[PDB]
């Protein structure tokens, strides 16, 4: 999930 | 690719136009600051005639895009940055009656909420808008015109209100010179701008020649008198007056204002109290029960104190005893 | 919808992207058996109350039979679907261990009377939780803003 | 003002042999009878009830251009000496005359024709409520809604709370037809009701629609004792001892009597038009409440207790509660490996999640349906 | 008579009689009653607090 | 309505299924 977590 | 590359090209030029005017937004603000102010319209090949905030006149120009036809006086709107010369419109700004109107702001809208009076505004009905809305059967049954009606009636009941609900169903306007505070014969123009209107009166006696003047002083110029324009007097007493307003007829119609009887108090009761909550079930008879001389406030009075009664004891519903107590208290 | 026409990973998001033109299209073919047929599929991947019944008088084209074996599986016997089989035989789409899975997946208690009778690590039973358990549905809806840009991408 | 009881005559007529002629027959037809009124009891009769015979129909249809075609020159007598109250009222000859013909246009459509030349709002939510009013008579839910976004348009010197209240009536009797049983007791239930003599209200239903939509949504602890302890209503079910032992059957565990005051209920769920889900639904959450609030205090149920609760035995309670736990809404479990029910707390912070994946998909779906291409 | 000289002081009393056993015939319309008729005399605070 | 009902399978309800079950027992 740090590779999981586009919103720019 | 091309079609998307001006897409892009869209893009890029729209933020650059952004860029443009900020970067002349900044130098921009360097310039100056256009003025503002009513007038007294032009006459000749330009032209204004001015009237600037500080001190009130200048003759000025207009700019090509301005079209010097339309801009009519009373009409605040100006730009003569530096060497005086117009550029655009603005918002009206509220003219003259607008202001003794809001200012006054004693005229409180209303309508058809009147209190079990229907032969009153029948009466009124039948001299208010007829002479506007109807004038065909008026140039044809021989009536030459009805204007000027008298109110008269207890302190309370009927006035500031009939008079007010029949000038707003009609749409007509409603100008108040009840009082001469701030500013007689100037009025009228006014009036005859507005093109219909209702001049509404005072009637100080208790709750020498007070405004019997200034009614006659518009009876005269409204006698031989840019027509539908409507007097009204509210006075507490008929034989207070003046005889000169004793001329039948001055006054086309003295529609009388009774003291409320019983049902006509449970109408009054019965609208202010359709103001606020109750309960499952009043009856509100036994209010009206000891209704005996009252009077229109006398009403929304302890409708009012009726509520706060039911207030003081942290309560949300007004319950039956707090109308008696309302009326049981008012009794002074 | 045509390669909709096995699997079930992923006929709910060919659903979706079946499911968008028809405003008027036809009465028999093409308009029809695309919308009852990929719910019932997706009854086949075992999909009950809360989507079925009240989205069915959209369509009502000729609506018995499908609805009829949703509800026959919403109970999950085998004893009434046999009739929503045997007796029906014409439905088509022929092409039985779903409404057996949905009864025991309450069982009597859990183990059911020392490992045996019929019906017919996170300590917590599985309701919620703030470690792997809810984070796969989390970023789902993240998911779904971020191909909702797409958005942005169309003026 | 349309439509009165005559709405549930329309629906106890078209509701199947459960109930069809013999005497709610001659009452639908004393107002057929009555009101000379062709242009929908024709369309009444039209759904599988009656045909032509005409031998009401001819003067219906003469009485209704007698009186449809006197009240015309009156919109056009409002010239003489009548003002714009005249033409008012002559539109209101054409609207009550012409909205109890029961057409959605003969209305419909003037009273947006009244709603020009138009008085203060002792008409604007005069009409919005009689449109309203008629509009439960048609269930046209969109008509109800645009009315009542037409409707909170009352910001006159409008904070006239005996007309919130009529209002906060119509919500209440809406928000029980479309499953909002949360807005509807409270909303009742603080209301008290009076109408025009409460003639929509039709008491002798008003408290205890009240006191039987309480229980699904108003919290057992909370203001359930503002219902019992609550003197406003407690008195007028006095004479209404049915819904008496209905209430006070819950909070006093004589559950014996208590299920079977709730198949009185499923006898008179026949009545209301607002009917089928609603009760299915409703003796679902009577039922599933009332099991809820047994268990919840204890850390383990036996099975003659729980079949002390009436004297169903054992499989009522089985395969019923097997049904509940198999929707997951309580918790418990048919726990058979010795006959007695087992009962933690599990809390309602799941709840939520379990909640908002449903809720996040839909609303993600709708805007599904739209940020495609058909915007 | 005048109404309420001295009814307010009786109408207490007798709504004094009923709280010892009885109920709402009394209990709001009497005893709000005399205070309807207790906002209209000079009140001694004898009177108006034992209405109080 | 429109929030999802069962209203599929079931027998007539607890009227009935109050009435054999009182009559069952007894
Ligand atoms: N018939 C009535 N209907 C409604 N309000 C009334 C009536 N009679 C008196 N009133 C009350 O009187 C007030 C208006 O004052 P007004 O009657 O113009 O004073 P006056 O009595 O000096 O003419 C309003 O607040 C209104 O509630």
């Amino acid at each position: 999930q740090v590779i999981e977590y586009m919103i720019v | 690719k091309s079609q998307n590359l001006r897409r892009l090209q869209a893009q890029r030029n729209e933020l650059n136009a952004k860029v443009r005017l900020l970067r002349e937004e900044l130098q921009l603000l360097q310039e100056q600051g256009s003025y503002v102010g009513e007038v007294v319209r032009a006459m000749d090949k330009k032209k204004v005639l001015v009237k600037v905030h500080p001190e009130g006149k200048f003759v000025v120009d207009v700019d090509k895009n301005i079209d010097i036809n339309d801009v009519t006086p009373n009409c605040r709107v100006a730009l003569r940055n530096d060497s005086y010369t117009l550029h655009k419109i603005l918002p009206n700004k509220v003219d003259p009656l607008v202001s003794l109107m809001m200012v006054e702001k004693v005229p409180d809208s209303t309508y058809e909420m009147i209190g079990g009076l229907d032969k009153q505004i029948k009466e009124i009905k039948e001299v208010i808008e007829l002479p506007v809305k109807h004038p065909e059967l008026f140039e044809a049954l021989g009536i030459a015109q009805p204007k000027g009606v008298l109110l008269y009636g207890p302190p309370g009941t009927g006035k500031t209100l009939l008079a007010r609900a029949v000038a707003h169903h009609t749409d007509c306007t409603f100008i108040r010179v009840s009082g001469s505070e701030l500013v007689v014969r100037e009025l009228f123009v006014m009036a005859r701008e507005h093109a219909p209107s209702i001049i509404f009166m005072d009637e100080i006696d208790s709750i020498s020649g007070g405004d019997s003047e200034v009614q006659r002083t518009m009876l005269e110029l409204l006698n031989q008198l840019t027509k539908n324009i409507k007097v009204i007097m509210a006075t507490n007493r008929i034989d207070i007056l003046d005889s000169a307003l004793l001329r039948p007829g001055r006054i086309d119609r003295k529609i009388e204002f009774p003291p409320p009887n019983e049902e006509a108090r449970l109408d009054i009761l019965k609208i202010h109290s359709r103001k606020m909550n109750l309960t499952r079930g009043i009856n509100l008879r036994k209010i009206a029960e000891l209704m005996p001389g009252a009077s229109g406030a006398e009403v929304k009075g302890v409708c009012t104190e009726a509520g706060m009664y039911a207030l003081r004891e942290r309560r949300v519903h007004v319950t039956q005893e707090d109308f008696e107590m309302a009326v049981a208290k008012v009794m002074q | 919808y045509y390669t909709g026409r096995l699997e079930y990973s992923e006929a709910r998001r060919t659903m979706t992207n079946a499911l968008r033109k028809a405003p008027q299209h036809t009465a028999v073919g093409f308009k029809q058996t695309v919308h009852k047929l990929l719910i019932v599929v997706e009854l086949l991947l075992g999909e009950i109350p809360d989507r079925l019944q009240f989205r069915q008088p959209s369509l009502k084209r000729s609506l018995m039979p499908y609805f009829l074996l949703t509800q026959a599986v919403r109970t999950g016997n085998l004893a009434k679907f046999n009739q929503v089989l045997d007796q029906f035989g014409e439905k088509f789409q022929a092409d039985i261990i779903r409404l057996r899975h949905n009864v025991i997946k309450t069982g009597v208690r859990m183990i059911s009377l020392s490992y045996s009778r019929i019906s017919l690590s996170k300590e917590m039973i599985d309701i919620y939780s703030t470690r792997e358990p809810q984070l796969a549905f989390h970023q789902r809806i993240s998911f779904c803003l971020d191909i909702h840009n797409m958005s942005v991408k169309a003026m | 003002n349309p439509d009165l009881r005559i709405a549930q005559l329309r629906f106890l007529l078209s509701l199947p042999e459960h109930r069809g002629d013999a005497a709610v027959r001659d009452e639908l037809m004393a107002a057929v009878r009555d009101n000379n009124m062709a242009p929908y009891y024709e369309a009444l009769c039209k759904s599988l009830d009656w045909q032509i015979d005409v031998d009401l129909l001819n003067k219906m249809k003469k009485a209704n251009e007698d009186e449809l075609k006197r009240l015309d020159e009156e919109l056009e007598d409002a010239e003489k000496n009548l003002g714009e109250s005249e033409i008012r009222d002559a539109m209101m000859a054409k609207a009550e005359y012409l909205c109890r013909i029961g057409d959605k246009e003969g209305a419909l459509t003037a009273f947006r024709k009244t709603y020009d030349k138009t008085v203060a709002l002792g008409h604007r939510l005069d009409i919005v409520f009689y449109l309203l009013r008629i509009g439960l008579f048609y269930m046209d839910n969109d008509l109800i809604t645009r009315n009542t976004e037409k409707a909170k348009s009352l910001i006159e010197e409008g904070g006239d709370w005996d007309r919130r209240n009529r209002l906060k009536v119509y919500q209440g009797l809406y928000c029980v037809a479309i499953r909002d049983f949360k807005q509807a007791a409270e909303l009742f239930l603080d209301t008290v009701s009076t109408f025009t003599s409460y003639e929509l209200m039709d008491y002798k239903t008003f408290v205890t629609y009240t006191v039987y939509v309480s229980m699904i949504a108003l919290e057992r602890p909370d203001l359930r004792e503002k219902v019992i302890k609550g003197a406003e209503i407690l008195e007028v079910l006095h004479s209404l001892p049915a819904v008496r032992q209905y209430l006070f059957s819950l909070y006093e565990c004589r559950y014996s009597v208590f299920f079977q005051s709730l198949a009185v209920v499923e006898q008179e769920m026949k009545k209301d038009w607002l009917f089928a889900p609603h009760y299915r639904y409703y003796v679902r959450e009577m039922r599933i409440h009332a099991y809820s609030q047994l268990l919840e205090s204890y850390r383990s149920l036996t099975l003659g207790y729980m079949a002390e609760a009436f004297g169903v035995g054992v499989e009522f309670i089985d395969q019923e509660l097997s049904r509940f736990i198999a929707a997951g809404r309580l918790h418990c479990k048919i726990d058979k490996v010795n006959e007695i029910v087992e009962t933690n707390r599990p809390d309602s912070k799941n709840w939520q999640y379990q909640e908002t994946i449903k809720k996040g998909d839909l609303l993600l779906n709708r805007v599904q349906k739209l940020s495609r291409v058909i915007n | 008579m005048d109404d309420k000289a001295l009814l307010v002081e009786v109408q207490l009393l007798e709504s004094k009689t009923y709280h010892a056993l009885s109920n709402l015939p009394k209990a709001r319309a009497a005893l709000t009653s005399a205070r309807t008729t207790a906002n209209a005399i000079y009140c001694p605070p004898k009177l108006q607090a034992t209405l109080d | 309505v429109w929030e999802d009902n069962w209203d599929d399978d079931n027998v007539e309800d607890d009227f009935s299924n109050q009435l054999r079950a009182e009559l069952e027992k007894h």
